[PDB]
């Protein structure tokens, strides 16, 4: 299927995995990050015997299936739905072996020595890989936003990362993590709409209204004000009609869902908003270049798909900042899948097929040592 | 009656065995704190004594 | 910066999956 | 038929807060064995501290 | 029959209605929660032409009645019921006014707001009271315990309320409600039995197994080991004698009945386990505080009365969690009626005389004005 | 509960502040410098209606009230929180009136004119004191150490002050105060812990750590070598018993948190290290009196409790200087308190009793006068 010796770009983003080869513009095989496992055991003769379901085949099926998720707020929770989910990658979409290309991996910011140790142990070992090398993800969705000044909010599913990157010079004191990202709006979401009415308390609904969210959910420009001409609703409150028949009416809650990463305190958290924590962040950060972070700023994440995120920015950072300068901020087009895109990107060059990371080495060197060479 | 007399005698039961049982945990926060503050000041000693040790050496 | 658009699907699969027998000198 | 079933729930009260009371003196005799020994490392440690004090100056 | 000017404290729990006056240490009128509606049509002269029945009058004949419950897993499904059980509780029990007192009502935490603002409509518009109040029933439970730190766990007829409150302070983020309780159990001993060999299918049989499971069913300290040692059978198992007569004979499924909540797999829900979801509810805690809810958990709710629920949740929760700390459990006495106590030593605080809704801001403001007050 | 006529020597350090009467030999009042706010609000009734924490009140509840810091690398952010830090110190702790004896408070070297203005006005105006007076704390800490000649390094919390002081001569010429203490090491081991796996973005577990830091933190006496034969660790690492029970193990980090400040690069910022730049300091000195000050180079502050400070400080500077003179570095015992014990045997002298400035030559002066008067 493929006739060029170049990297498979496999992006383990929490909540969607995204493979393919390097030089595509966008990833072929994209599914969810979850593993769905038998719950009962069945009499029945003649089905899979199959212990571990994956992807696609898993949301096909969650009635029956237990999901559970393979990482959490970053930290990998279990190893074996790693084993899974890129064996599946390897032998069941892509239908290439890893003993023929190396491997880029994109890995998030400030994340556990267990898990770098354990996830390059796997792909040396187990697997016969002839080059593995990790890299993070807001340098190449840095790269693939064709500039080198900014400030990248990659806000995924469990985790929300702000890395500053000034002339293409990476900060790796400044970078600070918060685990508030779609999994805590989807859990406020929930908790508001059995306060609503509606009660469920099983993870396929929660699927369900993640995915009612990523579709109508927005970000509002101005909460009390929206709060006020809603309380007498008219066009402001929509009825949804699920994949299963059932009428929701939903009004008011979709544009205070988001709201959540802005006031923290509705999830009794003492850490600040998302603006507020990457204002710190830019005084943190010296005053000569501030400005240019201030005109760079940029975006990745699927969770910034929803509309309405940048004018919030826009007005929450000019009530913060002064309103003398300017303060434009650039979000590129499928931004999503632009990290990925820059992993093609960085796969191509000759350079880059110098830096990779042999096996050999590794192995007489050890995990640790290899920790030591990439940083 | 059997049945009255017997759960009677198991009621005194209680009553003695909890307040038994209650001194007895009143022993035990009052043995923790102490044991706990005594290796705290054992620890810090060990510590102090090896790095003026050091000092010497 | 620039790329190579990968929705440009591949003739030799298409022609197959949209003729069957009638693709030959495609 | 209800002071049997007073009766029984009695014997399970006995037999838990007995085992109760017995882990506490069981506990209580641990705890003292520790408070102890973290004493008697204590004195040596300052004893030896202050061996080491004199040899300092 | 009052010469004091004090709250009625009514509260209305699923499946026992426990109604008396503020000051007392126990609920006068105690009654389960079910209305029975006449069935057949009878072509008789001079029976009572009532259309609807209520409390102990209905306990009094099942076999003719068709039985409904008034609540289901916390949402009010008839307020007819509703009118029916406040007005019988008003004017053939207590035989007072609630024109003369106000009223302390206790509500199950995480429920709809038309639940709320119907039963408030309900005793403002239709009844002349001259103040009302809604009262979180972990807050009053607490109370009565004589504590300001715990997490309580409210176990009803057909929810189970995990509420976490340490030094006074509620924690709404954290409450999750579970549908599992009393009704769950009394349906999985119910087929268990009709697996025995006596098969019934009537609601009145249902409610007679659930006073038998009352008074016999307990909780196991070691499940499978007592499933082992009740292979062979000799006082393992108990013949119990049916009020009608009938000898009914029940073994091992007495302490394989509450089990089920340890294990929500036998109802086919991915949920978990009250104890593996309370210990999760652990970590959503704070670190700092998790050892004070460690040692001060307290309970509530009448599921609770089964001998053996205290050593079984001290065996799991240490197996769970380290066994290096100190994890007391602790039950008061009389916990069920503990939440009326609450109740009624709420009631007699001035203080909470000046914080009650009197009818006419009420009326101005409208019911959803009340909710935003009250939280 | 005081008979003498004596100022009340307060030490408002950075961290902690540590309050006593003149003449004692350590402060009876030791807390840090924290204010605690309650996050949310509730619903319940009784509870105390303060609406600011401070001191051990604070510190016993973390969890509930999102700390700040009443001071910031120097400059005081939040003037209400140094009327609270007094007032509390004033009304709850020593138990006596300020309008009864004077008050010498010690301020760091090198602070904004707002800050001793402001402090200066709560001082006089809302409160009535007789007298005020503000010391430099290097100067302080030189009388306690009993001599008249070295150089004083001050590390607090937020802040490092190196002041040399030659035969009790001031150069306010050379003091050079940097940023870099306590706090940025504590914020280095959180993120190197974060990277070690333990996640965490609260303040309370910052604090945790800080105390952490404080018992087991060391600095090392080789650092490349340490690293060397750490990389195969066996009584290099060690396991702490976090005070909740979760068992953390902890190995090189430790001696590798204060490297910070021989390495400032490691937070990004061009400053040089405190050996360094007290180096730099002793070459601004004159050549004559850069041996005595080599001498008798005396240290403060708290971060001056860790072990192997002394070693560490006599290799550096014997690398950098010369190795032909003799440097010894004296360090007096209990010297964090040696600052305030300085107060104490200054408020005795009746000399430091005639240079007290009263209320109402300020008042006709004002606030800037007053600063030309002191200097
Ligand atoms: N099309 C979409 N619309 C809205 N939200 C989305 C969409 N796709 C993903 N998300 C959200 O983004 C999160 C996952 O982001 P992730 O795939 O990790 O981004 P990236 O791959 O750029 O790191 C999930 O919480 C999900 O709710
Ligand atoms: N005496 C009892 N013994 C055992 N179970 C009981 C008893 N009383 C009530 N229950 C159970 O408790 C449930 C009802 O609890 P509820 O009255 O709502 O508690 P609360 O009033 O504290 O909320 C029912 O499912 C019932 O089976
Ligand atoms: N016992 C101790 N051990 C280690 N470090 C300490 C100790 N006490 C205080 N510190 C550190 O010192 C700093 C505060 O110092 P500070 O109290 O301002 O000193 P001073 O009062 O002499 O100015 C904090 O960063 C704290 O981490
Ligand atoms: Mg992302
Ligand atoms: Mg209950
Ligand atoms: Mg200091």
């Amino acid at each position: 299927d493929e006739d060029e010796t170049t990297a498979l770009v496999c992006d383990n983003g929490s909540g969607l995995v995204k493979a393919g080869f390097a030089g595509d513009d966008a990833p072929r095989a994209v599914f969810p990050s979850i593993v769905g496992r038998p719950r009962h055991q069945g009499v029945m003769v003649g089905m899979g015997q199959k212990d571990s379901y994956v992807g696609d085949e898993a949301q096909s099926k969650r009635g029956i299936l237990t999901l559970k998720y393979p990482i959490e707020h970053g930290i990998i929770t279990n190893w074996d739905d790693m084993e899974k989910i890129w064996h599946h990658t390897f032998y069941n979409e892509l239908r290439v072996a890893p003993e023929e290309h190396p491997t880029l991996l994109t890995e998030a910011p400030l994340n556990p020595k267990a898990n770098r140790e354990k996830m390059t142990q796997i792909m040396f070992e187990t697997f016969n890989v002839p080059a593995m090398y990790v890299a993070i993800q807001a340098v190449l969705s840095l790269y693939a936003s064709g500039r080198t000044t900014g400030i990248v909010l990659d806000s995924g599913d469990g985790v929300t990362h702000n890395v500053p990157i000034y002339e293409g010079y990476a900060l790796p004191h400044a970078i600070m993590r918060l685990d508030l990202a779609g999994r805590d709006l989807t859990d406020y979401l929930m908790k508001i709409l059995t306060e609503r009415g509606y009660s469920f308390v099983t993870t396929a609904e929660r699927e369900i209204v993640r995915d009612i969210k990523e579709k109508l959910c927005y970000v509002a420009l101005d909460f009390e004000n929206e709060m006020a001409t809603a309380a007498s609703s008219s066009s402001l409150e929509k009825s949804y009609e699920l994949p299963d028949g059932q009428v929701i009416t939903i009004g008011n809650e979709r544009f205070r869902c988001p709201e959540t990463l802005f006031q923290p305190s509705f999830i009794g958290m003492e850490s600040a908003g998302i603006h507020e924590t990457t204002y710190n962040s830019i005084m943190k950060c010296d005053i000569d270049i501030r400005k240019d972070l201030y005109a760079n700023n940029v975006m990745s994440g699927g969770t910034t798909m929803y509309p309405g995120i940048a004018d919030r920015m826009q007005k929450e950072i000019t009530a913060l900042a002064p309103s003398t300068m300017k303060i434009k901020i650039i979000a590129p087009p499928e931004r999503k899948y632009s990290v990925w895109i820059g992993g093609s990107i960085l796969a191509s060059l000759s350079t880059f097929q110098q830096m990779w990371i042999t096996k050999q080495e590794y192995d007489e060197a050890g995990p640790s040592i290899v920790h030591r060479k990439c940083f | 009656e059997e049945a009255e007399k017997a759960a009677d005698e198991s009621e005194r039961g209680m009553k003695v065995i909890e307040s038994r049982a209650q001194k007895d945990e009143e022993k035990m926060e009052i043995q923790e704190i102490q044991l706990k503050e005594a290796k705290h000041i054992a620890e810090d000693a060990d510590r102090k004594y090896e790095e003026v040790a050091r000092k010497l050496v | 910066r620039p790329t190579l658009r990968r929705v440009r699907i591949s003739a030799d699969a298409m022609m197959q999956a949209l003729l069957g027998a009638r693709a030959k000198e495609s």
